[PDB]
């Protein structure tokens, strides 16, 4: 489609620090690709991000029943949503599955790779160490970083750069708050 | 107990 | 120090006159409101066990949006939109073995408008069985994020393509995916 477009967007983000003790209430506005006016609970009035939001700062700065219910939103919409979810959001764990395999190296290089795919766990919080004879490994671990899945899900891809002599035992060790010990995933020559 | 999640009301900007 | 993120993200559109209201934590979507069906729609189904949304106060909201676009549309002097292209990114939900199922995802990434049409082509066909997506997901910034799915079997004679729609893309974008 070649015919113009016109976006009227809205994020309303409540920021948690320390469970609920300390929030911080950001009511965004957005027209097209520009943000015009906000709402910050540290600041507690609407101020103009651009030139565009200047008759929206000083209309709903005047609006008292609507900056009222703003300066409000940290206890009345932030920690009443944040406990309202608080089960299933920020207390959710799902295990991970750990899986190693051998792989390719891209091209011909001194070292193959050894990776540990670790997948479908939740919260992104994670520790994925790898090992060689009971030694941790720090020199020569690449990761992928962080992968979120979009459905709840994370993942990760943590390589191991090696050369599989003596007949050792390579072990990707993964540290998740879904478990209590840590898991590990031991692989031979 | 409320289970209900809140939504902000949004207002009308300036015709100004 | 940031512990966890809430957003309650809404857009409305024109002249395609489509709204969207959502729920955000950390970056997955709790939940979104169906426009057409005035319902509350749960990513996952064990959420509207513990939890509930009043679908009304969703489209309310989108009024308003609607009201203040037509306001803001007028205030900018009618200057439309810039068309940001998506990145998109093809990967499964865990390693790939043959004849065990797997989830091949489909990541569009830092775009505006919030449209898209995506398909998912199975040796250069259309598919649509098991397939599932999210809504258009809030960034820190005014660009867009969406996640789409189809559940598969692995094979080594099956190719896939992720086929993605949108009006900064000169060419439909196809990004693929095969064994090996
Ligand atoms: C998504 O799909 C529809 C078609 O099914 C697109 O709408 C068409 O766009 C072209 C412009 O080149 C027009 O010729 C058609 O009249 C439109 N058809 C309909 C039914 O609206 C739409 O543009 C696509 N969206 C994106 C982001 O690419
Ligand atoms: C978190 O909140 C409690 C309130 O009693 C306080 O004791 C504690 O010091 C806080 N922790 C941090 C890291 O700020
Ligand atoms: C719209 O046009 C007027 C001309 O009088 C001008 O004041 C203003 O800068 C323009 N607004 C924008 C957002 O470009
Ligand atoms: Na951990
Ligand atoms: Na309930
Ligand atoms: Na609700």
């Amino acid at each position: 489609d070649t015919r113009p477009r016109f976006l009227e967007y809205s994020t309303s983000e409540c920021h948690f620090f320390n469970g609920t003790e300390r929030v911080r209430f950001l009511d965004r506005y957005f027209y097209n690709q520009e943000e015009y006016v906000r709402f910050d609970s540290d600041v507690g009035e609407f101020r103009a991000v651009t030139e565009l939001g200047r008759p929206d700062e000083e209309y709903w700065n005047s609006q008292k029943d609507f900056l009222e219910d703003r300066r409000a939103a940290v206890d009345t919409y932030c920690r009443h949503n944040y406990g309202v979810g608080e089960s299933f959001t920020v207390q959710r764990r799902v295990h991970p599955k750990v899986t190693v395999y051998p792989s390719k190296t891209q091209p011909l290089q001194h070292h193959n790779l050894l990776v540990c795919s670790v997948s479908g766990f939740y919260p992104g919080s994670i520790e994925v160490r790898w090992f060689r004879n009971g030694q941790e490994e720090k020199t020569g671990v690449v990761s992928t970083g962080l992968i979120h899945n979009g459905d709840w899900t994370f993942q990760t891809l943590v390589m191991l750069e090696t050369v599989p002599r003596s007949g050792e035992v390579y072990t990707c060790q993964v540290e998740h708050p879904s478990v209590t010990s840590p898991l590990t995933v031991e692989w031979r020559a | 107990v409320d289970r209900f999640y809140k939504t902000l009301r949004a207002e009308q900007a300036s015709q100004e | 120090k940031e512990e966890h993120v809430i957003i309650q993200a809404e857009f409305y559109l024109n002249p395609d006159q489509s709204g969207e209201f959502m729920f955000d934590f950390d970056g997955d979507e709790i939940f979104h409101v169906d426009m057409a069906k005035k319902e509350t729609v749960w990513r996952l189904e064990e959420f509207g066990r513990f939890a509930s949304f009043e679908a009304q106060g969703a489209l309310a909201n989108i009024a308003v949006d609607k009201a203040n676009l037509e306001i803001m549309t007028k205030r900018s002097n009618y200057t439309p939109i810039t068309n940001v292209p998506p990145e998109v990114t093809v990967l499964t939900n865990s390693p790939v073995e043959l004849r065990e199922p797997n989830v091949l995802i489909c990541f569009i990434d830092k775009f505006t408008p919030p449209v898209v049409n995506v398909t998912w082509l199975r040796n250069g066909k259309p598919v649509t069985t098991g397939v599932s997506e999210t809504v258009f997901l809030p960034r820190e910034d005014h660009l867009f994020r969406k996640f789409h799915y189809l559940p598969f079997l692995p094979s080594t004679e099956d190719v896939y393509d992720c086929r993605v729609e949108h009006w900064g893309l000169d060419e439909p974008l196809l990004k693929h995916w095969e064994f090996d």
